[PDB]
């Protein structure tokens, strides 16, 4: 029944990419489509059975790598937190899947989009479901290969191509880092098991001779493990890669950058958890990761004009928000964040995608307006998701964003104040942005053409049924699972997560806080809320500044080119390397 | 999903060639030049091409959008290309 | 046309020749003899040192005297 | 009457 | 276009659609289902469950390991 | 609305004042007559 | 506050280390009945309560010695 | 030639500025409410220079007019999806002609 | 579909319409129904049962 | 057979394989011969494999074997792939390639296949191999792993941008107009290199367990104890 | 959409880029064909029969059953 | 001709290999490095059941892994001290 | 228009070196922020005692000595 929940998508996507002549454009949908849903509800009695039944399961089919000590096995270990991920990857996947069944419906090459959402759950899953350190660096590289694959899915671009070679690029540098990490975790337990090296991850207090440098063995192990999180889940030192990846179809957006394959490093993290306990220095660095990224996602996010591209710098404003949550030791919240956004931005994605398929492709936020009449139901659901997103009180963002804040207040220690300004900040910049998206889509007098709301049709059967779908979710999961993940002293995630005694500090977070800094998120949504309807909706627009200040010009252009990260690193790594490889390597030597 | 005919594309750029404050609308054939026949600026000239090009949503290469200066040449333009 | 064998362009033939002919291009002038002196002379003492001062610190570590990796 | 033990019963006696 | 009628490709080509899709469908299914059940019998035979559940759980009516490795100063 | 380049593209966009599209302010919050109402049902029933 | 919940009943509740605080004896009872009602957010109201009553006690009377002993020093330095 | 050539390439090259100018406006300028008035604007910057008529003075002021341009574009203009250098461009593209496949290539004998 | 000038929109169905508006009420009295159980406890006006 | 001398000479051995797998990945971005990049590809892979040998552990030495093998394996299938390009079209440049996904599907497919397995993919050969190597070598100096790393960083990245360039992308029909995909003998060539590379990248453990007991006496000879 | 027959009656392009044979024909083998399918037929016979049937003969089978002896002698 | 069962190899040192002089009787010096290589073999195998021991109690136990498997912990990393050919850590055996 | 030797690899408004000082002041805004961290000295601030296990500090089911 656990074997069934990893292997449906192989077969579904082993039948809609080697048979998919004799299947067509319809019959590749469905076997895929039913392979999924499938392998999502044995996911929901495996929630059923592991995590409410506390009862988990250990399955081990036969030995992958078998050397003297080096043993890898094909192994497959279902906990609280594995199945907590599977719940998300495999209902996600299931409605991303029916959502392309409408949206790729005159696209000629739809079986193969088909197959390759189904092999990217199956790498998911084998992420998720992984016993050792190799079935989940497995599954963390098959899984950047199938984002590649995605991204270029239409072939025939140029920008497509670009986008998918550096996602995999930044990929490849992250799994640089994990398979250091990887071999370090070798070096000292000699196993890559996870219940070995977890129960025998306190003893070892011992140094190594790392690159010239005389390091701890853990905090070394930790830091590098870390790195590879930083280049999937796109942390400060490399998050490039994410808002390029939007050229790729809405379903692929949605589904491999959303939900699924940026929150791998949350959950690598999560999981190595008792293992990262036990070095305090890494725990400084990805809070101050975490802390970086959310501030700079949400200033570059405020000043694009793609509508996809605003739902990009979301994601990883959130991401940098699980992360340095993580930072603080507390992995139970940054899971529960990971699930509740898993909801309200492939909500988003899907809504934006559903607004964007009827405009006739139309992505410019400057050249939409006064949708809100003509599509009622994918207004409604963008209001949902924008509003769980900013964190409206008793709603699905607010009973785990707030946490993170509150729990930031309480860590009194350097990086902790950090993190915390940081990420109060980011609410105000992520409140702006995203009521500037809904207001300027939605509500604004129309600024499109006449020909693109002539032909408008809102969003058929099988793309509104994943929306509601979500839109149920964004509203009451969160409540939901409030108590089981971040209640106190819960016993769900049993032996899945490991937070040590002395760095502990839910209780305080409640109880030893002001009411205003519980309060202090639900203002500056306000702020930023006000900041974004008197710019846009009723402003003599005094843009001219933007025409006479040079600065302010400039300024302008940061924002807008991401910083110039990408111009910046470009001309001072890749054109220096290609220019090495070129006028010395080849040339004179 | 069909190409509007020669004729629904008269219609509409007559239509907005009509509908400029300067011209007079009085006499306004197809087979007639911004600058020797309606009496025009050559820069409001621009600003009909443009509202040509917005109203069939379709972006003009700035090298040719200059020669458009009569309206046979803006309907078969704005005609012989496919993806408007 | 009844050929599958490609248009070959003089361009990108000439080009393609030039770019595998670049033997007799070495011209031994400043700018070659330092990137033959750099990154042929020095980057492959400076690994050689981080691996021999590598094993020596590991050798120190646990006691042993430094090996003579000579 | 199995293949298997056929094929056990041969190997070992090539080897 | 035209040439990409003369082009054989296993996933179909583009704007592929048989004449006899559901039929080629059912069987597809039913092939899996037939792949998937050998699946499911060896997964019903290696899955190991420390804990007795809280609470009786569907895994076992086909699953017999349950508080099988309680014994694990004996493990090999 | 000023100039002649002004007046020219306003009198263009005569059409977005279509109905549908005119006014959208009015549509901004969909559902909160209908959830206040049956809010204010529960409230006083339940006493 | 002088501890009730011995170290093998913790034990034999597998309390998570780092929840074995003062506050454990009402904990077993709540883990039990949490999982008896799927945790759901709204079937062990009373249970919960009293838990969580324990620890803002335990943290009001932690932070009440915070208090005393930053006035402790605050009167010993400006006083030299 | 000068009085047909090296004075109306000038009364081509204002025509670009001015188009050039039109959309980085509206660009800008999202909202169309607004964008009437810095385009009156915009052309009253033109329309108040029409008194030039010796080439002696007016060459600087086209020089000094794209330098002003180029300083104030639009870092990210609107680019129609289909239209190169757009988001839909090359997503679908018709497939070249001329182009056959050959069956039975490699047989022996 | 209703046309002012030259461009026409067309009416959604009946479908789209109920059900964005039943899911935007369900959101409303979802909110202030969860406001008036827990709202005096965010508030920090009392204690769940803490005191 | 020098148990004296290998010691001594390790980290002679290190650096040359360190500073091969460097300059070798990054001069083959700069190449325009489709036979001069995969030739290219295996200069980085044998040099690779010398830091395993020399590491003198079970994970070294036993990797370095089925590294050899998956490289035997799949450089000669990238090989006969370009053959397959070369016999049709009598031209090796990368530039009059492109597009060949919409023409040559199962020769594109063929192809990834096989980059996939270039670049030490997990579920392939060279994986097993190349991480073996990485674990045999950190063991024993953690600075030349780092190194041999950056390897498997550059073979990705010029394993998909010679992809992107021959299978991907718009065709060319100024050039090259003429098409035909894999014939009977080039799919049955191929076959048992697709099935080669597999059970060995999921199940290596037929091929190790065949080597222990002979990559183990090699391992200590002049040692003792 | 879900209820129309399909318009492609066979799957476009030949398969392995061959003309079908002649009506009421077959697919003439060529001179490898059989020669190398029988090949590739005992291989798979001789591997799957053969490495499933010769002795676990290992060292890390005869030392898990030396040290699992030794282990418990210990004691 | 193999007769079926698991290989027989003599667990005794060879007689004569006296390491004051390895190279003297080259018969002896196989012999011995067969020898060591097997009990080296013998102690990975024997390390390796020790990690199936913690493995199974840290998944059996759970939370109280920390004090139900600290004699487990300490055998298996005692028993990882000398596994063989590995790290500068080289048994004197 | 034969073809250049390194035709193999081929934000207008800026310059590399003006806008990698751009990014520098970006990134050296988090640096002054750390600072300012740093000078807070929120550590000492804490406004509770550090907790206190039981059983000396949860000391045998840590991994302790029994
Ligand atoms: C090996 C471990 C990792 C496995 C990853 C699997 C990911 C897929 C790998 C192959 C992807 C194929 C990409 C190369 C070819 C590019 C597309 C192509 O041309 O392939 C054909 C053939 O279709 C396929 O792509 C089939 C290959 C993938 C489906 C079979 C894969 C089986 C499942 C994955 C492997 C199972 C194990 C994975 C886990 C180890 C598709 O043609 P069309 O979609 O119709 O469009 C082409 C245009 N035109 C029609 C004009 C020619
Ligand atoms: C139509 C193809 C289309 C594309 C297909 C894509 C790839 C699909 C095939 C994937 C690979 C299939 C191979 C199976 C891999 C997993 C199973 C591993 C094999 C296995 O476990 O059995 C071992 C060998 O027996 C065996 O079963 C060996 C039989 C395998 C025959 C493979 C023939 C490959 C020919 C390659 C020739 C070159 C070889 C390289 C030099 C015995 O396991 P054990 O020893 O532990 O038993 C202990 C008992 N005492
Ligand atoms: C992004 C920044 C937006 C742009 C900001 C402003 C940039 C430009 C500002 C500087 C431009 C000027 O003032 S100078 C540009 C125009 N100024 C003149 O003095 C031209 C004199 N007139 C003529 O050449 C002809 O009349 C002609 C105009 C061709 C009409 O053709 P007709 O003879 O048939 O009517």
């Amino acid at each position: 029944m656990y074997l069934l929940i990893v292997f449906l998508p192989l077969l579904g996507s082993s039948v809609a990419g080697f048979f998919g002549r004799f299947l067509g454009s319809e019959g590749s949908a469905i076997m895929t489509t039913t392979c999924v849903s499938f392998s999502s509800i044995l996911s929901l009695i495996a929630f059923y059975e592991v995590a409410l039944g506390a009862s988990a399961c250990y399955l081990r089919i036969a030995p992958w790598i078998s050397s003297e000590m080096f043993d890898a096995s094909w192994g497959f270990l279902f906990d609280s937190l594995t199945v907590v991920m599977l719940i998300v990857v495999t209902f996600i996947s299931s409605l991303v899947h029916l959502y392309s069944i409408s949206y790729m419906s005159e696209d000629p090459h739809s079986p193969r989009f088909m197959c390759y959402l189904s092999i990217f759950t199956f790498f998911m899953l084998m992420l998720v479901t992984g016993d050792n350190f190799l079935q989940l660096f497995l599954g963390w590289e098959g899984v950047g290969l199938a984002s590649y694959l995605l991204i270029h899915f239409w072939f025939t671009r140029l920008q497509a191509d670009k986008a998918a070679i550096k996602a995999m690029l930044v990929n490849r540098v992250g799994d640089f880092g994990l398979a250091l990490g990887i071999l370090g975790c070798f070096t000292l337990f000699q196993t890559v098991d996870f219940s070995t090296i977890f129960a025998c991850a306190s003893v070892p207090r011992n140094s190594w001779i790392f690159c010239n440098m005389r390091l701890n063995a853990i905090s070394l192990i930790c830091i590098l493990l870390f790195i590879g999180a930083v280049g999937k889940s796109a942390q400060i030192g490399l998050h490039t890669w994410l808002p390029d990846a939007m050229e790729g179809p809405t379903p692929v957006s949605a589904l491999i950058h959303a939900a699924t394959m940026v929150t791998a490093g949350v959950f690598m993290i999560a999981r190595c958890s008792p293992l990262f306990e036990y070095s305090p220095t890494a725990l400084i660095v990805i809070t101050f990761a975490g802390a970086m990224t959310s501030f700079l996602a949400a200033t570059t996010g405020i000043l694009q004009n793609d509508l996809k591209r605003v739902i990009a710098y979301s994601t990883c404003s959130q991401l940098g928000y699980m992360i340095f949550a993580c930072g603080i030791s507390n992995y139970s919240v940054s899971v529960f964040h990971l699930m509740n956004h898993a909801f309200f931005k492939a909500l988003l994605f899907l809504s934006a995608g559903s607004v964007i398929h009827a405009m006739s492709d139309e992505q410019d936020m400057r050249k939409m307006g006064g949708l809100a009449s003509s599509f009622p139901l994918t207004y409604a659901m963008m209001l949902i998701g924008s509003l769980s997103l900013i964190g409206f009180p008793f709603l699905t963002g607010f009973y785990s964003k707030d946490v993170i804040l509150e729990l930031a207040y309480t860590k009194y220690t350097i990086s902790g104040n950090f993190a915390f300004w940081l990420g109060s900040v980011s609410v105000l910049f992520t409140s702006y942005y995203s009521f500037r998206l809904l207001f300027l889509t939605f509500l604004v007098p129309t600024n499109s053409f006449g020909r693109d709301i002539s032909r408008c049709h809102d969003a058929p059967i099988p793309m509104a049924i994943p929306l509601i779908l979500l839109a149920l979710g964004s509203l009451f999961v969160g409540y939901l699972a409030k108590d089981m993940m971040i209640g106190l002293g819960t016993n769900f995630w049993a032996n899945s997560l490991l937070v040590l005694p002395k760095n502990e500090i839910l209780a305080e977070s409640e109880f030893a806080a002001p009411t205003i800094i519980k309060l202090i998120p639900i203002l500056f949504s306000t702020l930023g809320a006000f900041v974004a309807y008197n710019v846009n909706l009723v402003a003599d627009q005094f843009q001219r500044a933007f025409q006479t200040s040079t600065f302010c010009n400039r300024l302008y252009s940061f924002f807008n080119k991401r910083w110039f990260f990408d111009q910046v690193l470009n001309d001072f790594l890749v054109r220096s390397f290609l220019r090495f490889g070129y006028e010395v390597s080849f040339e004179a030597l | 999903d069909d190409h509007l005919s020669r004729e629904a594309v008269v219609d509409r750029v007559l239509d907005v060639v009509k509908s400029f404050p300067k011209v007079d609308p009085s006499k306004v054939t197809p087979e007639v030049h911004f600058q020797n026949d309606l009496g025009l600026d050559s820069l409001d000239t621009v600003e009909i091409v443009m509202a040509i090009e917005e109203e069939f949503k379709l972006e003009i290469p700035d090298k040719e959008a200059d020669k458009i200066d009569s309206c046979s040449l803006a309907i078969e333009y704005v005609y012989n290309h496919p993806m408007s | 046309g009844g050929g599958m064998e490609t248009n070959k362009n003089k361009f990108i033939e000439d080009w393609g020749s030039a770019r595998e002919n670049l033997e007799h291009n070495f011209r031994w002038t400043r700018r070659n003899f330092a990137l033959i002196g750099i990154f042929g002379i020095a980057l492959p003492i400076i690994v050689y040192k981080g691996i021999v001062k590598d094993f020596h610190m590991q050798d120190e570590d646990a006691g042993r005297p430094h090996r003579k990796f000579l | 009457g199995f293949i298997m033990e056929f094929a056990e019963n041969l190997v070992l006696r090539l080897m | 276009g035209d040439f990409r009628a003369k082009v054989w490709s296993m996933t179909g080509g583009p704007n592929c659609r048989p004449k006899h899709w559901r039929r080629n469908t059912a069987i597809a299914m039913f092939g899996v289902f037939l792949v998937c059940i050998p699946i499911a019998k060896l997964s019903a035979k290696l899955e190991q469950r420390p804990h007795m559940p809280v609470r009786p759980i569907p895994s076992q009516i086909w699953c017999k390991n349950f508080g099988t490795k309680d014994d694990y100063e004996k493990e090999h | 609305p000023l100039g002649t380049t002004g007046e020219f593209f306003r009198r263009r966009d005569e059409w977005r004042k279509h109905p549908m599209l005119s006014n959208q302010m009015r549509h901004a919050l969909p559902g909160i007559g209908i959830g206040v109402g049956a809010f204010c049902v529960y409230l006083v029933g339940e006493q | 506050k002088k501890m009730i919940a011995t170290q093998e009943e913790m034990s034999a509740a597998k309390i998570a280390l780092g929840s074995r605080d003062m506050c454990a004896h009402l904990l077993i009872p709540l883990n039990k009945c949490r999982q008896a009602e799927f945790y759901l957010p709204w079937k062990c109201e009373d249970e919960r309560h009293v838990y969580e009553k324990c620890e803002y006690e335990l943290v009001m009377e932690r932070m009440l010695a915070m208090k005393k002993i930053r006035e402790e020093e605050a009167l010993a330095k400006q006083n030299k | 030639a000068a009085y047909f050539a090296r004075r109306a390439a000038q009364k081509e090259r204002v025509r670009i500025l001015y188009r050039r100018a039109l959309k980085d406006t509206l660009n800008w300028a999202v909202h169309r409410h607004i964008f009437y008035r810095d385009a009156s604007d915009l052309r009253e910057k033109f329309n108040v220079n029409q008194d030039v008529e010796d080439v002696d003075r007016i060459d600087k002021l086209i020089a000094h007019g794209e330098a002003e341009y180029n300083k104030w574009r639009h870092p990210d203009p609107y680019i129609v999806p289909w239209a190169p250098g757009g988001s839909k461009f090359c997503r679908n593209p018709t497939p070249p002609a001329g182009i056959e496949i050959v069956y039975n290539y490699g047989l022996e004998d | 579909g209703i046309t002012y000038k030259g461009v026409t929109v067309h009416t959604p169905k009946t479908w789209h319409t109920v059900t964005g508006k039943g899911l935007c009420a369900v959101m409303w009295f979802w909110i202030l129904y969860r406001a008036k159980q827990d709202g005096p406890v965010v508030m920090g006006w009392r204690h769940p049962w803490d005191g | 057979m020098f148990p004296e001398a290998t010691l001594c000479f390790t980290p002679f051995i290190y650096t040359l394989s360190a500073i091969a797998i460097i300059y070798t990945s990054l001069t083959t971005l700069r190449q325009i011969d489709l036979k001069k990049i995969i030739a290219y590809s295996s200069v980085a892979h044998m040099n690779l494999v010398t830091i395993g040998m020399f590491s003198l552990n079970i994970q070294g030495i036993g990797g370095s074997i089925l590294l050899m093998l998956s490289h035997g394996l799949v450089s000669s299938a990238l090989f006969l792939c370009v053959g397959v390009l070369y016999d049709r079209h009598k031209t090796r440049l990368v530039r009059y390639y492109g597009g060949l996904v919409s023409t040559m599907p199962n020769f594109s497919t063929i192809f990834f296949f096989f980059t996939l397995a270039n670049m030490s993919l997990p579920g392939t050969s060279s994986f097993i191999g190349e991480f073996l190597i990485l674990v045999g070598a950190f063991q024993r100096n953690s600075l030349v792993a780092t190194l041999a790393a950056l390897g498997m960083i550059l073979g990705a990245a010029y394993s998909l941008w010679l992809y992107n360039r021959v299978v991907s992308g718009n065709l060319k029909p100024d050039f090259l107009h003429k098409f035909s995909d894999l014939n009977g003998r080039e799919v049955f060539i191929f076959i048992p290199f697709l099935v080669g590379l597999v059970w060995m990248g999921v199940y290596p453990k037929v091929f190790l367990d065949c080597m222990h007991t002979s990559v183990s006496n090699l391992v200590q000879h002049g040692k003792f104890h | 959409r879900w209820a129309t027959p399909g318009h492609e009656e066979r799957p476009k392009g030949y398969f392995m880029n061959r003309t079908p044979p002649a009506p009421g024909q077959s697919r003439k083998w060529e001179d490898w064909e059989l020669p190398c399918y029988i090949t590739s037929f005992l291989t798979i016979v001789i591997l799957g029969v053969g490495l499933n049937a010769k002795p676990d003969l290992s060292i890390e089978t005869w030392a898990h059953q030396k040290a699992l002896e030794r282990l418990e002698m210990e004691k | 001709g193999r007769k079926k069962g698991l290989p027989e190899f003599e667990e005794s040192a060879p007689d004569g290999f006296d390491p004051e002089n390895p190279y003297k009787d080259p018969v002896a010096m196989v012999e011995m490095r067969e020898h060591i290589v097997r009990e080296k073999w013998i102690q990975i195998e024997k390390a390796k059941i020790l990690r199936e021991k913690v493995k199974w109690c840290y998944r059996v136990e759970g939370v109280n892994h920390y004090q139900k498997c600290r004699h487990l912990v300490q055998q298996y990393l005692d028993s990882t001290r000398g596994v063989g050919w590995g790290k500068d850590h080289r048994p004197i055996s | 228009k034969p073809l250049s030797v390194n035709d193999e690899l081929m934000a207008d408004t800026v310059g590399k070196y003006e806008a990698l000082a751009w990014l520098s002041g970006g990134l050296g805004f988090f640096v002054g922020l750390g600072l300012l961290a740093v000078l807070n000295d929120k550590a000492s601030k804490v406004p509770f005692t550090p907790r206190v296990y039981p059983y000396d500090n949860l000391r045998v089911e840590l991994g302790g000595e029994p």
